């Protein structure tokens, strides 16, 4: 038991005020504090403040003071942040965690798995995914290596698999970089020249900020067309 | 009881 | 806030071995109830920190016994008896016996182990994308040892130093090697207008430069 379930990615526009939840369930959440912390892309972790869901106490950090609010619903077990006035630096992922170590037999150090927030004024983008395979019939012998670029999308989230996820070995997805407004990911998989082509491999992308759920397939081709 | 971090006070 | 300084903040190691990640508190971490509330967690890529240590020495459910936790007052030390592949992610100290919660800098542990030299492909335009009007070449180097890499795309030969997207690979939990995609943008007509397209990369490994490369239009 103990699961901290918080709200999906958020896309805010500079100066807006965001609201997300985290949802807990397995111990008495009128009994205890609920803390907030945000995690700026950069490694440092930061605590933000705490709410008593019982009696509706808070408790902020002087910075943080202005620009969250706490809030929580006893009946629905239920909390509730809110940043305003956005800016850049509140781009960063927010936790709901729970810590009690008072007990032998009931210890809690459980986190939720994060609402990332963007602060952005751009615009959302469907992604552009291109299958990437070897001219001709050129194998280094005993392995061939497809790939698939996915690009000229935003916001950041995206579900690149093989396969359906039936293709766990010899992939690697990198990390999306951002090329003025719009990122791009590729990933390539490795399969043996035995294979390919005689056996499919389909690269399996979606971008739920968009609603884009694009199933491309590598097929073996000529020279340059 | 307990702290803001849960702990007996 | 009660400072929590941690070093070393990168710690090379191979596997086997063992390491030490020391923790010191601008002030003391004893609470009024006697406890001292002084925990560490490992924060693996894209997942929320977890809790490894709690309470200086004892350790969370599932955690292996390699990890052992000591310290006293405002000195702590967390120690991996065996460094395994697993271990891989940074370590972070946190504080709960004051208002706020606090935590180190963090640590990366980073492996060490037997030189790998990179396995290099490139990829011509897509059909699909050349329509467009663009033209993305991509080089994927994977799977090298150590990190120390750089690629080099020679269109005719030339150093093109533009419009080049590098992306990195954290170490593998699986290899503790790396992996990396250069990825070249030139328009169609840029495209057409050349035959010879190179990736090298110059890696530990050999003496020689990896090179891989295609010429338009061919096999």
């Amino acid at each position: 038991e103990v699961n901290l379930q918080q709200s999906g990615t958020v896309l805010a526009r500079p100066g807006a005020s965001v609201r997300m939840s985290c949802k807990a369930s397995g111990y008495s959440f009128t009994s205890y504090w609920l803390h907030w912390i945000k995690q700026r892309p950069g490694q440092g972790l930061e605590w933000i403040g705490g709410i008593y869901p019982g009696n509706r106490d808070t408790r902020y950090t002087q910075r943080f003071k202005d620009k969250a609010k706490l809030t929580a619903v006893t009946s629905a077990n239920t909390a509730y942040m809110e940043l305003s006035s956005l800016t850049n630096e509140d781009s960063a992922v927010y936790y709901c965690s729970i810590i009690y170590f008072d007990y032998a037999d009931f210890i809690m150090d459980y986190w939720g798995q994060g609402t990332t927030v963007t602060v952005s004024s751009a615009k959302t983008t469907a992604p552009s995914v291109y299958p990437l395979a070897p001219v001709c019939g050129d194998t280094t012998g005993s392995s061939v290596t497809l790939g698939c670029l996915v690009k000229g999308y935003f916001p950041e989230p995206v579900t690149l698999t093989w396969n359906s996820g039936s293709l766990s070995s010899g992939v690697h997805t990198f990390p999306a970089v951002l090329q003025s407004d719009l990122y791009t990911l590729s990933s390539s998989v490795t399969v043996t020249s035995s294979t390919w082509p005689s056996q499919s491999i389909t690269c399996n992308v979606a971008h739920p900020a968009s609603s884009t759920k694009v199933d491309k397939k590598i097929e073996p081709r000529g020279p340059t067309i | 009881t307990k702290d803001t971090n849960n702990n007996l006070c | 806030d009660i400072v929590m300084t941690q070093t070393p903040l990168s710690l090379p190691v191979s596997l086997g071995d063992k390491a030490s990640i020391s923790c010191r508190s601008s002030q003391a971490l004893v609470h009024s109830n006697g406890n001292t509330y002084l925990h560490w967690y490992l924060q693996k890529p894209g997942q929320s920190p977890k809790l490894l240590i709690y309470k200086v020495s004892n350790r969370f459910s599932g955690v292996p016994d390699r990890f052992s936790g000591s310290g006293s007052g405002t000195d702590f030390t967390l120690k991996i008896s065996r460094v395994e592949a697993e271990d891989l992610g940074v370590f972070f100290c946190s504080q709960s016996t004051h208002v706020p919660r606090t935590f180190g800098g963090g640590t990366k542990l980073e492996i060490k182990r037997a030189d790998a030299a990179p396995t290099v492909s490139i990829f011509p335009p897509s059909s699909e994308q050349l329509t467009s009007g663009g033209a993305s070449v991509v080089c994927f180097l994977n799977n090298f040892y150590p990190k120390d890499i750089n690629v080099k795309w020679k269109i005719d030969g030339s150093e093109r130093q533009n419009g080049v997207l590098n992306s990195w690979t954290d170490q593998d939990s699986k290899d503790s090697t790396y992996s990396m995609s250069s990825t070249l943008t030139l328009t169609k007509d840029e495209y057409e207008r050349h035959n010879s397209y190179t990736c090298e990369a110059t890696h530990k490994t050999s003496t020689s430069p990896i090179v891989k490369s295609f010429n338009r239009n061919e096999c």
